[PDB]
């Protein structure tokens, strides 16, 4: 998910 | 709701301060070791649920916590007891497992960090 690729 | 909450407090001049060998260990060894782990970055700052477009994040997670906050708390002598710091780490990990689902890469990342955390905590020095 996006949570593992951006912050 | 869509907005992020204010980040957790990291400094309070009204709280008594002390230096202990366990608090020093938590900053110098535990926090630092975790910080440099390749999977640390999602945990180095508060979850920005606006940027990530996750409006339910702060509906599900009511005690947010992250390593950036923990680090600053240690640096500001915010913790009197090592246990307060350890509790914040545990809150961080459990929030991740609560919000996300078992198979998600972010959970894999958290689990790796947690394994390292437990190794370092098992080596926590006896109080001096």
């Amino acid at each position: 998910t996006f949570k593992s690729i951006m912050k | 709701a869509s907005m992020n909450p204010p980040p957790p407090e990291t400094s309070n001049p009204n709280k008594p301060k002390r230096q202990t060998n366990q608090l020093q260990y938590l900053l110098r060894v535990v926090l630092k070791t975790l910080w440099k782990h390749q999977f640390a970055w999602p945990f180095q700052q508060p979850v920005d649920a606006v940027k990530l477009n996750l409006p339910d994040y702060y509906k599900i997670i009511k005690t947010p916590m992250d390593m950036g906050t923990i680090k600053k708390r240690l640096e500001n002598n915010y913790y009197w007891n090592a246990q307060e710091c350890i509790q914040d780490f545990n809150t961080m990990f459990t929030n991740c497992y609560i919000y996300n689902k078992p198979g998600d890469d972010i959970v894999l990342m958290a689990e790796a960090l947690e394994k390292l955390f437990l190794q370092k905590i098992n080596e926590l020095p006896t109080e001096e």
